[PDB]
């Protein structure tokens, strides 16, 4: 009757790479069926681990934005396959998978470009979460600067959007 | 000519959250709640907090 899908296309997947060792892999899963036993994450759902483990101020437009992210296919539910496979990017990667990963998150319309619209509705919502952003105060300030500053500082092109391509070297020059 | 140091190095923290500063401790006791928030948050934090 009840099974647990995705119990062969997954180890399968495998055989090879596997940032989450075998007794891994079907653990978070197992950890979803009970979430949802329709394998399915919604954004409601999302939005509440976020509010609560950090209730201190509004993390919930990170919730919403992270969460739209997470869904690589980005249909409004984020299935098992595509929150595992972040559990791991998210912490090993041996690879700039980092940059990559994060340029999908910059990127709300995911159109492979950025737009300042879309940068600053991010660096807003990590604005209104902890209070670190307080202690900021020397220079800086509104995310509307802090996104102004990076365009001209990370798009010498001044295209209104930038591409991975751009991003990652933008990001390499900070060091 | 820019200053984009500290710019760079801390904005990438808080949008992988910082470090610690959170709750307390975890421990085998939730049940009612779900368990895809623990596993997430407790994990990709604590587990983001390495850098190379
Ligand atoms: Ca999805
Ligand atoms: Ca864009
Ligand atoms: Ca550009």
């Amino acid at each position: 009757a009840k099974t647990s899908k995705l119990s062969k296309d997954d180890l399968t997947c495998l055989k090879q790479s596997t940032y989450f060792d075998r007794r891994e892999i079907q653990q978070w899963h197992k950890g979803f069926l009970r979430d949802c036993p329709s394998g399915q994450l919604a954004r409601e759902d999302f939005v509440k681990i976020y509010k609560q483990f950090f209730p201190f101020g509004s993390p919930e437009d990170f919730a919403n934005h992270l969460f739209t992210v997470f869904d690589k296919d980005n249909n409004g539910f984020i299935h098992f396959e595509e929150f595992i496979t972040v559990l791991s990017t998210t912490s090993r990667g041996t690879l700039e998978e980092k940059l990559s990963w994060a340029f999908e998150l910059y990127d709300l319309n995911h159109d492979g470009y950025i737009t300042f619209d879309e940068m600053l509705t991010i660096v807003a919502s990590v604005y209104k979460m902890m209070g670190s952003m307080v202690t900021l105060n020397e220079d800086e300030a509104t995310p509307e600067m802090r996104v102004k500053k990076i365009f001209k500082l990370m798009d010498k092109n001044e295209d209104g959007y930038i591409t991975l391509d751009e991003f990652r070297e933008g990001s390499k020059v900070d060091p | 000519a820019s200053y984009g140091f500290q710019v760079a190095r801390r904005v990438l923290n808080n949008l992988q959250t910082n470090l610690f500063n959170t709750s307390s401790g975890s421990d085998k006791n939730v049940k009612i709640h779900e368990n895809v928030a623990p596993a997430l948050v407790l994990s990709s934090m604590i587990m983001s907090a390495i850098a190379f």
